[PDB]
């Protein structure tokens, strides 16, 4: 209720619990938490960016290839890292929206 | 001396044809069908 403005709204609720009766040795209490949030996308945005500038340049490039790798596999990989990033915006701040196109009037006027 | 011709050996100037390229991405989601459904309590018609 605090904080909404930070979750999924087409996922209302976004909470699991669990509850373990048995704490944190020689202390009364404790919790752990997992969150998916998508700011996650800023580590892959980096990691995007920083490889791109590695790679439209071959740095390093002649070791990893120097191993077999094709230059299709690291395009791939990249490629398949900026759909993972594409995607992260297009669950990020979206709204419940159902698809549709702008639409106009007839006639009334029958032949 | 002369070198009539000497180049550089190997990075940048051997990558300006391979960007690489881009993509795109799409949603993601549907409807469901409405179309046969009915009450499945009833009684009003008895009126009859």
């Amino acid at each position: 209720n605090k904080n909404s403005s930070y979750f999924v709204e087409w996922i209302p609720n976004n909470v699991k619990t669990a509850v373990c009766d048995i704490p944190p040795r020689g202390l009364k209490m404790s919790a752990t938490f997992i969150g998916n949030s998508t700011a996650i996308q800023e580590l892959f945005k980096r990691i995007s960016e920083q490889f791109t500038a590695m790679f439209r340049r071959k740095a390093f490039l002649h070791w990893y290839t120097g191993e077999g790798m094709d230059e299709m596999e690291f395009t791939e990989a990249e490629s398949n890292m900026n759909d993972l990033v594409s995607e992260y915006q297009q669950y990020q701040d979206a709204t419940a929206d159902e698809q549709g196109e702008f639409e106009e009037e007839g006639e009334e006027d029958e032949a | 001396p002369d070198l009539k011709n000497v180049k550089s050996k190997i990075g940048s100037t051997e990558n300006l044809k391979h960007q690489p390229g881009g993509g795109k991405v799409q949603i993601i989601n549907k409807k469901l069908d409405l179309s046969n459904v009915q009450s499945k309590c009833g009684s009003k018609d008895n009126i009859k």
